[PDB]
RNA sequence: CUUUAAAUCCUUUAACGAGGAUCCAUUGGAGGGCAAGUCUGGUGCCAGCAGCCGCGGUAAUUCCAGCUCCAAUAGCGUAUAUUAAAGUUGCUGCAGUUAAAAAGCUCGUAGUUGGAUCU
């Protein structure tokens, strides 16, 4: 990553899952990254900006992309409570 | 019981495969290049930077500050230095590991004969070592795997008792004179 | 032709042969 | 001439992606090898490993098909592995170099012990495993070269490893088991979270997002 | 699985010796009966006498007859078969001839065409076989 | 001359000592493993080669020879012991459904191993 000089000495610094931190491989194919849309609070109109969360395949075929989604989403303040 | 002493020790290691290809190429490459007479000679130096790796490769993994590193670190770094094989400035004990074969190579006395404008090839250095025509400040080498080091490596001259040098003509010279 | 030499004489007596100019022909050298 | 059919063969033809590492970042599927082409190309070098002809017995005789092992690299880069059987020797040599361009990863590079320099030994001690072959990579110091089986020697030099220690088992006669294993084994060094990868992941538009405007003209 | 404790010394290396009979290699250079049915006595190789040239036949997928030399051996009176390599080298053997005799490769097992010939002869009337196939001496009169 | 008890050898120096510089480098190989010829003649399942797979039955890339080429080189083949290769003896570190393999069942001595807990 890092020599003693201080150069970055890597291709590329590959993406995280947000839901459990696994490395997203280069051929990891059933891996998501998705945007969800930021709204004005007073309008309720998409305001431009965006969210974003990677989600790893393994997570996606375990069947927990759902929850996953869904408390990333709740610590946001996107969902709701309840 | 005898008073001799039958220590001797091997200088080269023979590789374990016997007919791989791009190895036989790799050190015919490096015979030609510098005129080695077979490919033990090149074994031979492949032995030295190993074992001179090896004993920086023990030392790397001592504590940054124990007493066997220091010491056995700063002489293992000085011989280097001295035989031009290292820099003056890369005097770390890491660059012992960035070193290959042809910073030794470089350094025989028949690339140095070659190198110093005394021959016009690598063979005729290495039949002009052979023959008695080069010293070194005084003493006239045979020997063409002689390791020059860095400060007897400007006094490098013709050997004064030489046709080349001072110069009593040669045996053949001296017929052909006679001759005619 | 090293190619056609090799698909035609793999199975027979001369088929360590034809695979070694094969691979020469086709490693480079 | 490349008429691309792809989004992101659109995308690598109209210079709008500069690296092959901005796909690797998202890592999206790549289906045209001219991708490949364009983006390393002209250092690209491979090597055919073993040509093998197998048999199907059928109800005429029996069918003899080639298939081709073509193991292909970017020295200091990448390294790909492709294997294609045909009928025809030369066919399955160039399908598998193409297979091979198509299923090119990225190597990550390390230091055995302290980082002063470039990098040229594997990050860790990565495994990998196809069919009864295991093979692990152990990093080595600098100069050591590789001491491998000629075998993933091939793979290993092509990936730009300069030094390595290997050690395998299994059934190594198998070329195709004993050369995917070593592949699967330098496919690892990027999906191996060290310590130096524990930052948090700021992320960046797709390429599928950023010209979303650039796509519709087309 | 195995024991793995910190005081299981005598459980693993009393269990690792009496496994270490059933190998092959170890029963054969461990027990005895081995080297005192080799006629060579763990010999390289040894010396006998000629008794009659004999004619061996190749095993069935390929079709020669070997030439052999049946022979008596000095040091312990152990009768032999040994193959005598090139050709027209049965020419050079007598009978009653001091021979020289080695192993022939597979250390006591036969070698691959020739049924049950463990042997080979390399000197004869104590010259070598390869400096008479190569015409660099000749056989004493 | 020097060396040595006296000598020899080496080192040092006279004179002589090279052109096919005949002042001549060999041992094993050339299908694969494994670097290097499906060139040429002889042989015709014979003679033989080949550690192993195999070659040889009238076109032999493998025998017997010539020529060429390969490897190591004042050294290079063969036999046998032994070590690595052998994670094929496994402490690190193997295996036991079907490939070799788990006891008919329970009890039970030694051995081995033994839950938290005290500044």
């Amino acid at each position: 990553m890092q020599n003693d000089a201080g150069e970055f000495v890597d291709l590329y610094v590959p993406r995280k899952c947000s839901a459990s931190n696994r490395i997203i491989g280069a051929k990891d194919h059933a891996s998501i990254q998705m945007n969800v849309a930021e709204v004005d609070k007073v309008t309720g109109r998409f305001n431009g900006q965006f969210k974003t969360y990677a989600i790893c395949g393994a997570i996606r075929r375990m069947g927990e992309s759902d929850d996953s989604i869904l408390r990333l989403a709740k610590a946001d303040g996107i969902v709701s409570k309840n | 019981p005898v008073a001799r002493s039958w220590v001797c020790r091997k200088t080269y290691v023979t590789p374990r495969r016997p007919f791989e290809k791009s190895r036989l190429d790799q050190e015919l490459k490096l015979i030609g290049e510098y005129g080695l007479r077979n490919k033990r000679e090149v074994w031979r130096v492949k032995f030295t930077l190993a074992k001179i790796r090896k004993a920086a490769r023990e030392l790397l993994t001592l504590d940054e500050k124990d007493p066997r590193r220091l010491f056995e670190g700063n002489a293992l770094l000085r011989r280097l230095v001295r035989i031009g094989v290292l820099d003056e400035g890369k005097m770390k004990l890491d660059y012992i590991l960035g070193l290959k074969i042809e910073d030794f190579l470089e350094r025989r006395l028949q690339t140095q004969v070659f190198k110093l404008g005394l021959a016009k090839s690598i063979h005729h250095a290495r039949v002009l070592i052979r023959q008695r025509h080069i010293r070194v400040r005084k003493q006239v080498v045979n020997i063409p795997s002689f390791i020059v080091r860095l400060d007897s490596q400007k006094h490098i001259d013709f050997s004064l008792r030489s046709p080349y040098g001072g110069g009593r003509p040669g045996r053949v010279k001296r017929k052909n004179a006679k001759k005619g | 032709d090293p190619y056609e030499d090799f698909q035609e004489n793999w199975n027979t007596k001369h088929s360590s042969g034809v695979t070694r100019e094969l691979m020469r022909e086709l490693n480079g050298g | 001439e490349w008429m691309p059919v792809t989004k992101l063969g659109r995308l690598v033809k109209d210079m709008k992606i500069k690296s092959l590492e901005e796909i690797y970042l998202f890592s999206l599927p790549i289906k045209e090898s001219e991708i490949i082409d364009f983006f390393l190309g002209a250092s690209l070098k491979d090597e055919v490993l073993k040509i093998m002809p197998v048999q199907k017995q059928t109800r005429a005789g029996q069918r003899t098909r080639f298939k081709a092992f073509v193991a292909i690299g970017d020295y200091n880069g990448h390294v790909g592995l492709g294997v294609k059987c045909s009928k025809e020797v030369a066919t399955a040599i160039r399908g598998a170099i193409i297979l091979a361009k198509l299923s090119i990863v990225p190597v990550r590079r390390g230091y055995w012990g302290n980082k002063i320099g470039k990098p040229h030994t594997v990050p860790c001690k990565v495994t990998g495993r196809c069919g009864s072959v295991l093979v692990r990579l152990i990093p080595a110091p600098r100069g050591t070269g590789i001491v491998s089986a000629p075998v993933p020697k091939k793979l290993l030099m092509m990936a730009g490893i300069d030094d390595c220690y290997t050690s395998a088992r299994g059934c190594t006669a198998t070329l195709g088991n004993f050369a995917k294993a070593t592949f699967d084994a330098i496919s690892k060094t990027y999906s191996y979270l060290t310590p130096d990868l524990w930052k948090e992941t700021v992320f960046t538009k797709s390429p599928y997002q950023e010209f979303t405007d650039h796509l519709v003209k087309t | 699985g195995k024991c793995r404790g910190l005081r299981t010394a005598r459980k693993l290396r009393s269990h690792r010796r009496d496994q270490k009979w059933h190998d092959k290699q170890y029963k054969k250079a461990h027990l005895g009966t081995a080297l005192k049915a080799n006629p060579f006595g763990g010999a390289s190789h040894a010396k006998g006498i000629v008794l009659e040239k004999v004619g061996v036949e190749a095993k069935q997928p390929n079709s020669a007859i070997r030439k052999c030399v049946r022979v008596q051996l000095i040091k312990n009176g152990k009768k032999i078969t040994a193959f005598v390599p090139n050709d027209g080298c049965l020419n050079f053997i007598e009978e009653n001839d001091e021979v020289l005799v080695a192993g022939f490769g597979r250390k006591g097992h036969a070698v691959g065409d020739i049924p049950g010939v463990r042997f080979k002869v390399v000197k004869v009337a104590n010259v070598s076989l390869l400096a008479l196939y190569k015409g660099k001496k000749e056989r004493p009169r």
